[PDB]
């Protein structure tokens, strides 16, 4: 009986833990982009282009 | 330089300098890493013309 | 107080945001006809100009404010309340 | 030339010699060095994008787009190895910041 247990240390996939971490910290990251954009058009002042 | 900006004049002239002294920490040394100044080489450009 | 130590300044403010030597700011010349300025060197020297003069104008003269005449007499017409 | 040339000033502006030289020096650097599949035209173009976000933010007075800069500085700084040379435009961008 040879047995030999291959370097397969690269071949990982995502839990659900780590999923959903990444999927809030995105949209955690978005909101407070929109929020300071909320906070920078305090003076009256608007897009136009 | 005379008919310019102040302010923006310094930030290319800047950046380009800390580009060149940046890029000396790359683990390797080749000559198709200069083309990341595609887009200073056009600014400097119109500063050396004016 | 005077038109003419504002018009000193507001000429060196327009000078370091655009680059227009200060010989050339005459209160008969239009913004967007012979100086040719921009509008995100309008909000820059707006912006300029709440720094050092401290009055803030956000939008009554962002569509009204058409030559630098009309600059200088805002400053002229609204300086009452001086802080100094 | 949209973004850049009217930003740097008058004399920069009006005259035809800074657009034509702009244009040589750009297709000088162009040419002979990003025509593949190397990270070399997106850390360029990344650059420039940095810088004007940056532009941007002192001029009109505002931070989201100095967080903009930071975002593209960051993801620019992950494309290749050469990519360290976004720290000289994220540098460059603190002065402003506290501004
Ligand atoms: P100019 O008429 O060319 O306009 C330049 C400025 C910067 C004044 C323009 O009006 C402006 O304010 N753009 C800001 C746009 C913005 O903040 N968009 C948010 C997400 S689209």
């Amino acid at each position: 009986q040879l047995s030999a247990t291959i370097d397969t240390r690269y071949s990982t996939s995502p839990t659900l833990l780590k999923l959903l971490a990444m999927i809030v910290g995105v949209a955690m990251t978005v909101i407070a982009l929109g929020a300071l954009h909320v906070l920078d058009c305090a003076d009256g002042r608007r897009h136009k282009r | 330089i005379p008919g310019t900006a102040l302010g923006p004049s310094r930030r290319i002239i800047g950046i380009t300098i800390i580009s060149f002294l940046a890029m000396m920490f790359t683990p390797t040394k080749w000559t198709h890493h200069f083309g990341v100044f595609a887009g200073l080489a056009g600014c400097l450009g119109a500063l050396a013309a004016v | 107080a005077t038109q003419e130590e504002i018009i000193a300044g507001l000429a060196e403010i327009i000078e370091e945001v655009t680059g227009i030597e200060p010989s050339e700011v005459t209160p008969e010349k239009s913004f967007v006809d012979d100086l040719d300025i921009d509008s995100l060197s309008m909000v820059e020297i707006a912006v300029q100009t709440e720094d050092k003069y401290g009055v803030k104008i956000p939008d009554e003269d962002l569509a009204g404010l058409r030559t630098v005449g009309d600059v200088v007499a805002y400053i002229q017409k609204l300086e009452e309340e001086n802080p100094e | 030339s949209r973004e850049v040339i009217p930003r740097l000033g008058a004399a920069a502006k009006h005259s035809r010699a800074a657009a034509w030289t702009a244009a040589g020096l750009f297709l000088a650097f162009w040419l002979p060095l990003n025509n593949g599949l190397r990270p070399e035209p997106i850390i360029a173009l990344g650059i420039l994008l940095t810088w004007c976000s940056v532009e941007r933010g002192v001029a009109t007075s505002r931070l989201l787009p100095v967080a903009v800069a930071i975002i593209i500085g960051a993801l620019t700084l992950f494309s290749g190895p050469t990519g360290i040379a976004a720290v000289g435009a994220l540098l460059v961008a603190i002065g402003p910041l506290k501004t």
